[PDB]
């Protein structure tokens, strides 16, 4: 009954071999990898270059230095990796593409301004629930459940229409981007589309995303005709975010909210699934709805209670929000030119005196 | 001043043949010869450093491999002296680098004297030689 | 005694097994260490070929140059613009390179046929069939081979979808073409971005073309003087000097584009150009009601989901606001705790859909 055991206790250095064997292989290339690897890696930085064929092993890229190399696809890349518009450590006297380089240093277009995610609830302009439940709607209930790719905001903000954005961008927990249409308007061709392009990404890479378009009718501007030339920035660049929009419908991780007083230009493209859904408003909100603002502005001054919202909410009229701050800080400015550190509806009312229009 | 310096052209072509394909990189290692009393460089071979990721140095230089193939190659019979170096410099008359003279200089060091070898490998395959 | 029979396979079983563990990776990683000694190639596309050898190439990174061949050289297929792999040193052919001129997928953008075939958005049925016996047909019918066709009527009623249609059913490469981004200011980046619709489709054919909501480098431009109207009359010309241009769709197809046909040069409208002017209207009752238990029963639904009353309700709804009675109640779906569509879900949408519109 021993014998297997001698058997393959005979086994067992010849079995030891294998590894053994290897364990001398291993060393061989490891250094190799290594040594190559470590002769070749690396500079900071390289020029970088964009892919064109990926023949299966075949990939030609032009430089940051703007030149166009053939290589077989070097071995520190990955054909995934390997991409046109791509960074690339790649020995430079070689072209030899050392290095994929990742997301890095690559622009983000500092023009462009992302604010991830910020907390923020639906307590910050008071008084407009009413959409912050189509909001919820056209955002929350589609991102979390399986609708929109986002909505068309309107009404004036000074609501907090970014407010519910990034209330949305808490609530949903969505990237907010708001990206200034300033920066979108571009003397370069498809620029602002490239920077649609880019933030499509960008915010793409932290969607769940809320992108919050800044007065969508500085790029909701398609003209009626053939006079293009001119203008096509603000159209393609809209037409840029379309395609990205019509490119898919299910990610509720984008939401593209375009905020404006009002929009200009409706299309089923800018009310659609998988486009701009719902046209959402955020006009100056009513009057104790604006006495909930009032009371969260009113809220953090110190106070002796003459404060009365309603008389405010009604004398004061139809503010965006921080008009009522307007008259809150003029309140709290005035509570010290009323000499108490208490804010009071005659501070407030102060917060009226002070023009309100 | 006036001073003999004798190639294997075989070490010359093989230095060539990793020169010419060697562009970019200057081309590196050995240099096999000798010095008969002055005067002489004498080179019966040379060889490629293995690829420099880390380019052409004073560092990149391995004894490593060298000894591996100077044994192979004293098992070959092969043995001399090394007697300097010889890179692949594209379109330099110029000069190499002082790095390349320090490189050498580090070097020349382990012998009486050394060389570094210029070459453009560019110039050199107008069918005539630059080096 | 013989609990050594484990201990024996345990080491054996797992190093026997642990050699292609360790060892494959060697190879693969020699392949890097080794694709090291591998080196960059410079490239070119041949400026113009002087003689058989003789090219100016400018350097794809830069100037001109006089090179020649080098090997597994076709001194045939080498030709002015020719994609080839260029030499750090013998500055003359290390390849010859299959082009990509233009983002075939960007500036041009290239699909292989479309997504639908002509059914799905059918109550549009007008164009369903009638284009295909003038598309796909003379295509496999070549006794003219259709010139253009002319897109118009709202899109995405299944507008959208029928260019895709066309291009499903053919076996064509279906390649999106969009307006303002073709016209660089320069001369010819049109052409050159065009050309390639061109050169690479007519050699990728059979391929759609699909010159999308083209008033932008075409059409009628602004004065018809020079906004860059010059430059957007090239790409109008260009396309001209394609179509009334002897270029033609041999199995490469273009789909012309636009919301209204009346935007567009008259001259492009006439045959040599456009052999079709594609009104496409929205879906009608039925319209809908076909594209709507095709674009809204599909999503997963009850029989409960109210199937008419929707398209009672659907009242202009195109091949998409068809979809949003199901996705409108996709919302309620969602809302009402349905992965299938209920009436709950659904004539809220259809209502919802009808809302902020006919």
């Amino acid at each position: 009954m021993a014998t297997l055991e001698e058997l393959d206790a005979q086994t067992l250095p010849g079995d030891d071999e294998l590894d053994q064997e290897i364990l001398n292989l291993s060393t061989q290339e490891l250094q190799t990898r290594a040594k190559l690897l470590d002769k070749n890696n690396r500079q900071l930085p390289y020029l970088v270059a964009n892919v064109v064929e990926v023949v299966g092993k075949a990939a030609v890229v032009k430089t940051s230095s703007r030149q166009t190399v053939f290589l077989p696809m070097v071995g520190l890349v990955d054909p995934d990796k390997l991409k046109p518009n791509d960074l690339v450590g790649v020995n430079k006297d070689s072209y030899l593409i050392l290095d994929t380089l990742p997301s890095e240093f690559d622009s983000r277009v500092k023009a462009m301004e992302v604010d991830e995610k910020p907390t923020e609830t639906y307590s910050d302009v008071g008084g407009l629930d009413k959409q912050i439940e189509e909001l919820v709607e056209a955002i929350v209930l589609p991102m979390k459940r399986a609708a929109p790719k986002g909505a068309l905001m309107y009404g004036p903000p000074g609501t907090g229409k970014t407010l519910l954005a990034r209330a949305c961008a808490a609530q949903t927990n969505a990237t907010f981007l708001k990206l200034a249409a300033p920066q979108l308007v571009q003397m370069y061709i498809g620029e602002g589309a490239k920077l649609v392009r880019d933030a499509f990404a960008l915010a793409k890479e932290k969607a769940p995303t809320i992108i919050f378009i800044d007065e969508l009718d500085a790029i909701g501007t398609k003209r009626f005709d053939s006079e293009k030339s001119g203008d096509r920035e603000v159209q393609r660049t809209m037409l840029e975010l379309l395609n990205q929009l019509d490119g898919f419908s299910s990610d509720d991780r984008v939401k593209v909210l375009a905020a404006t007083n009002r929009v200009d230009v409706l299309d089923p493209a800018l009310l659609r699934s998988g486009r701009l859904d719902r046209k959402i408003e955020f006009p100056l909100p009513s009057e104790d709805s604006r006495a909930q603002i009032l009371q969260i502005h009113s809220r953090k001054m110190t106070t002796d209670d003459d404060i009365n919202w309603q008389e405010l909410a009604r004398s004061t009229d139809e503010f965006n929000g921080a008009q009522l701050k307007a008259v809150t800080v003029e309140a709290g400015m005035i509570a010290l030119r009323n000499g108490q550190s208490s804010v009071k509806h005659e501070d407030f009312v102060e917060g009226i005196s002070e023009v309100q229009a | 001043t006036k001073e003999t310096v004798y190639i294997s052209s075989i070490a010359l072509l093989k230095m060539l043949k990793h020169g010419r394909a060697g562009v970019p990189m200057e081309v590196m290692g050995l240099m096999l010869g000798e010095f008969v009393d002055d005067y002489t460089v004498n080179v019966v071979d040379v060889f490629a450093m293995p690829q420099s990721g880390t380019g052409v140095s004073v560092e990149a230089v391995d004894d490593v491999f060298q000894a591996k193939m100077m044994d192979m190659l004293k098992q070959t019979g092969r043995d001399q002296m090394v007697v300097g170096w010889y890179h692949s410099h594209p379109g330099f008359g110029c000069w190499l680098s002082s790095v390349d003279v320090n490189t050498q200089k580090s070097f020349e060091q382990l012998n009486s004297r050394a060389v570094a070898v210029v070459v453009d490998p560019i110039q050199s395959v107008k069918g005539k030689v630059v080096i | 005694k013989l609990l050594e029979h484990r201990r024996y396979d345990d080491q054996l079983k797992q190093r026997r097994q642990n050699i292609r563990d360790l060892e494959k990776l060697y190879d693969k990683t020699e392949n890097d260490i080794k694709a090291l000694q591998s080196i960059g190639q410079l490239i070119g596309e041949v400026m113009k070929e002087l003689s058989e050898e003789k090219y100016i190439v400018k350097a794809s990174s830069g100037p001109r140059y006089i090179v020649g061949v080098r090997n597994s050289v076709d001194r045939s297929k080498l030709k002015k613009g020719v994609r080839v792999t260029l030499d750090i040193t013998t500055l003359t052919i290390m390849r010859i390179l299959p082009r990509e001129t233009d983002p075939l997928v960007y500036n041009m953008t290239s699909f292989e046929q479309g997504e639908i075939t002509f059914d799905g958005i059918g109550g549009l049925t007008e164009q369903i069939r009638e284009l295909r016996e003038v598309i796909e047909l003379p295509l496999k019918n070549p006794e003219k081979p259709p010139k253009g066709v002319l897109l118009y009527g709202p899109p995405g009623t299944g507008k959208t979808l029928l260019a895709k249609a066309v291009a499903a059913t053919i076996g064509a490469n279906f390649i999106f073409s969009p307006a303002s981004g073709i016209v660089d200011k320069y001369i010819g980046e049109s052409a050159r971005i065009i050309r390639e619709m061109f050169a690479y489709a007519k050699e990728h054919e059979p391929c759609i073309i699909f010159m999308d909501e083209v008033d932008a480098i075409g059409g009628r431009r602004f004065s018809e003087g020079t906004s860059a109207d010059r430059e957007i009359q090239r790409t109008l010309m260009e396309l001209l000097t394609q179509m009334d241009g002897f270029d033609n769709l041999g199995q490469t197809k273009i789909i012309m584009a636009t919301n209204r046909p009346d935007t567009l040069d008259p001259a492009l409208l006439r045959p040599g150009r456009l052999d079709r002017k594609v009104e496409i209207p929205l879906p009608n009752e039925a319209g809908r009601l076909e594209i709507f238990k095709i674009h809204t029963a599909k999503v997963k639904k009850t029989g409960e989901f109210d199937f008419e009353a929707a398209v009672k309700m659907s009242d202009g709804f195109n091949g998409a606001d068809i979809r949003n009675c199901a996705t409108e109640a996709g919302f309620f779906a969602i809302r009402d705790d349905r992965d299938h569509i209920n009436p709950d879900d659904l004539m809220k949408a259809v209502r919802k859909v009808a809302e902020v519109k006919k």
